């Protein structure tokens, strides 16, 4: 027993050993919510080990914090103020966390901070389903590459709510990520070391972005578990539990064209630069870009309200028939920006139907755009 | 210098801009950002043959009372000429596969359904076809005005305006002078 | 429109009132704000939970043939309490709507499916089962409750250690600054086991013990505890952790021992507490042969002082206390005399009931 | 606290418009602020017997007509009681070292001149110079009221301060328009 | 302690425009009948109070917040001319506390912009609105 209102040590750690685990728990914290404790981060100590946790009632993220024992504990404190205080401390400063009633005390150097706390019993915890429909794992580098290859085709806040997340599907030993807004679609696939029955979830966009942040060890793997309408990702000592979008995702098989005959391969960087140049003198709101395809030449033309016109040409290894096709230049530019390969293969049918973007000798990536009539 | 230029609050559903030489003004709403934003649709109907349209990938099926194909199958040239393109996937089910980009945001079902019943005629030249398309394909009731485009929206609406667009008979911008504000202070 | 229930107003309201405590008025899960009504074989059951404490009881009787619904607990209880003394309440079920009819009043309430109600995963491995009179259990709980911690960082202190050994039952409560220990003899012979009852379970159990004569049965599951009495069953999770060793806290050698009137000391503290620095109050006790003086002072240099004559001879001692820790034991203990044992200003102070070994109260003084 | 309104913006120079549950309200900033400043100054005068003072950088170059310097030579204790402490620079000029808070923001020369010319003919004995004469600052005359996280502060003018409806004459200082301004659109 | 020289006594009015008296129970009943209609911190300062009006042998209490109004009246043992004051809400509540003798009478005097209530050896002087 100690005298009442005596400062009791709960934690001590070097600055980075505390700030680094915290930085995994701010992309989900909503700085001004209707629940005050939703703006807080939960710190739990048990047997000398620390866990940091945060939630938005949709994504619950936890990770192992620094070490330090002294009496198994649970606190919650304002995430933004605590992270700002940690970030304002010197590079290797030693931080000491004390508790006295409803106050938390940071001591570091010649600096005191008297933050406030909220009860841990009031912190909402996600109820993790105990039924797992599938469990698998894959390298974080491959998964991050796939996510970057598909996460630019989602529709942000469409009335069709299922077209907001990313379709993650498992069948046999194949993992597929499909994203589609209304007009465009991106598809990535890879092999996995399991034999799982076909299952699918629709990851929310915020979950996709947080998962993209989480994948920071290229050589380590990440494990994905498909609960009953929940998903649990685990890697780098960090666990993410996320709600899913409830609905039927569109069948992407009828989407993909199969008979595009005008095929040519061209430099990704050169085409992206040409599109960026010609988009300058295009209309700034809807961005109609016309592609003229003739043997050995691809021309990109744009115009705007002020009767101004921009036109670039690229020499290509093409011999088939001519084709004039319109596009929304944003869809063309997004794939060239998010793909890091040297060359890209463009397949056209007619100016009324889908155009296929692929990476040569890479059967695991597909990108489909349908044209406008400009 | 420019007449009718400011940006003030847009409290909840009626935009306000007050710098027009000591005379405050008020924009109606998106009701103005749809009437003025779609008279340029009539001005673009003459620049090219048909309204610029985007295909879709995934077609959208809807209810289509009485299949509304008495106005779609026969009137396919004009319907495609004003942006929309629909196919008859099955009985009493209509699937849109191309829609005008000047609608832009979403919900092509509403546009298709409230334009299919409008063109049931036969003069042959119906300007009202545009008007209906204007009433919902614009800034929708939702997020407040963008301050970067707060004054810009009013300036652009006035630039292509037609001097009391009168979509509803109500003047969009209602003059109210400094002397009128002083007078309305009932003493 | 299927009529699912009909009963007299009190026969529904009285079972309901055993559940308003554990329902959290605004919770993350919508259905956790709803009470579950379950009718089977003509018998009705009312249930509620917060995923930590689940309370169920037998409701009224009647037709009640094979239904399960959930409806908002607060609104349903408020509607029931707003009805006349002996009104006949009828509950009709129409898809997603529950119609409450009473007298000339109709209420259309929204319901939620019972398939979505999180029934607690009640354990089935019972270690120790015993029972005791409700009045003695309530007395012990009142003797120990005030030393509990509330919303403390050390979550294991946000509760009450219940420990059974042989034929003895002990309740221990502490907050890191004081400790209350109560013991009694229970008609059982159990292996030494202990659980940490949460604070909310302690308060709900305090409400439950309303029949002074009937007994209450306590069953220890694997990290769960079940209380059964008055046709009401409470199943509660226990706090995960190891409770502090209360033997290391209880002093056994405090020699400055004297007995004084509990009411007189409580009145003295209530009188002197009026003048003190509000955040850090501490009242000072001066113990000298024959006299105990309680003194308080505040920032404005106002001083309050009371003196109590006591039978005492051993030396002198000045010691500071937080008046809450004193007034709690003075108010919750119902003996006329209190025995105070003092060491020094560093040591703890032992408060006991004279000639009563089953109650101990330890307070850490300040400086 | 559902208030009078929630300030949304300025109106061409003299009005401040605030949205509430009813409609946007046009508060005449100078008039309402004159009312509230008079009220607060008298409330701070009946209590503690003086107005709150404040010093400041950059004194004012008063220019101080002849007998006003002698009025300052007369007991400046009352001037300190009005929140205005000022010093003589030489000849017949002055400069204010401290101005009352609740006005500030410019033209302190007018306030000091009003009170100092009142210091002639000692009798005081009126004390109703603390009105529009001393409230001859109000709020901002016609320039700026910040970026809104002070506009609501004036929108809190009449909470706990009386004399709201009828101004110094009877002219209204706030709402005329309701949610039914759609009639104006005809 | 603090000196009594500093403690400010109120500048009690000296011109007694009207004086009357009535049973404390009747006045309390009227006040309880009209007090709930008073506005609570409305911007119209004159509505956060209670209009007390005397005319002939009639005493009247009026309260309102803009959306509702309460009117109470009684016959008093006086022939006073018409006058009216706006008692503040705090004055109304303290006077409601004061009326604790249903049989004894309370005397009300309307000073110049002030009101004095006297009963049970207790005097209350309040400024009107």
């Amino acid at each position: 027993l100690v005298p009442r209102g005596s400062h009791m040590l709960i934690l001590q750690a070097e600055r980075d050993s505390l700030l680094k685990p915290l930085q995994a728990f701010t992309g989900i914290v909503e700085r001004l919510h209707t629940l005050p404790i939703l703006s807080n981060v939960l710190i739990e100590g048990r047997g000398g080990q620390t866990k940091l946790l945060a939630t938005d009632l949709e994504i619950q993220i936890d990770t192992a914090g620094p070490e330090g024992g002294a009496g198994d504990f649970r606190i919650t404190t304002n995430a933004k103020k605590f992270q700002d205080i940690l970030r304002a401390l010197p590079a290797g400063a030693l931080v000491s966390l004390d508790w006295d009633d409803n106050r938390l005390t940071l001591k570091a150097g010649k600096s005191r901070f008297a933050l406030q706390t909220l009860p841990a019993a009031d912190f909402p915890m996600m109820n993790v389903g105990e039924d797992i429909s599938a469990t698998f794992s894959l390298g974080q580098e491959r998964f991050k590459t796939m996510l970057s290859q598909v996460q630019y085709s989602m529709a942000v806040q469409d009335i069709r709510y299922y077209l907001n997340g990313l379709l993650m599907q498992v069948e046999g030993s194949q993992l597929r990520l499909v994203a589609t807004d209304g007009h465009r679609l991106a598809y990535a696939a890879c092999a996995i070391d399991a034999d799982l029955p076909r299952a699918e979830v629709i990851l929310p966009r915020k979950t996709v972005l947080e998962l993209f942040k989480l994948l920071n060890n290229p050589d380590d793997p990440i494990q994905i578990e498909l609960l009953d309408k929940q998903v649990r990702f685990q890697c780098n000592g960090t666990t993410i539990v996320s709600k899913v979008i409830d609905g039927k995702f569109p069948d992407f098989n009828r989407v993909i064209p199969l008979d595009n005959d005008k095929i040519f391969v061209l430099s990704r960087a050169e085409l992206l630069g040409a599109l960026e140049r010609v988009s300058i003198l295009a209309n700034e709101k809807f961005r109609g870009a016309r592609l003229f395809l003739q043997p050995g030449l691809l021309s990109v033309v744009c115009s705007n309200n002020e009767q101004e016109e921009a036109r670039e040409e690229i020499e290509i290894a093409y011999q088939g028939g001519e084709l004039e096709v319109g596009f929304n230049i944003g869809y063309l530019m997004d794939v060239l920006r998010n793909i890091h390969s040297d060359d890209m293969q463009l397949a056209f049918g007619d100016a009324n139907r889908s155009t296929l973007f692929t990476v040569p000798n890479n059967p695991n990536f597909k990108y489909i755009v349908m044209p406008m009539r400009i | 210098l420019p007449p009718l230029g400011f940006a003030i609050a847009q409290l909840l559903g009626i935009y306000i801009l007050a710098q027009a030489e000591d005379s405050l003004l008020l924009i109606d709403m998106h009701a103005a950002a749809e009437r003025v934003n779609y008279e340029k649709m009539k001005r673009q109907r003459q620049e090219n043959g048909n309204l610029q349209s985007q295909h879709l990938l995934i077609p959208v099926t809807f209810a289509a009372s009485h299949e509304e194909c008495a106005a779609l199958a026969d009137h396919a040239e004009t319907l495609a000429g004003f942006g929309l393109e629909l196919s008859d996937m099955g009985g009493n089910t209509l699937a849109v596969r191309a829609a005008p980009v000047m609608l832009g945001k979403s919900d092509v079902v509403s546009l298709a359904r409230d334009v299919l019943g409008e063109l049931a005629q036969v003069a042959s030249h119906e300007n009202r076809i545009l008007a209906t398309m204007s009433c919902h394909g614009s800034i929708r009731a939702g997020r407040r005005l963008t301050l970067p485009e707060m004054n810009a929206l009013l300036r652009d609406m006035e630039n292509t305006p037609r001097s009391n667009q009168c979509n509803h008979g109500r003047p969009t911008w209602v003059k109210l002078t400094l002397k009128e504000l002083d007078t309305l202070f009932l003493r």
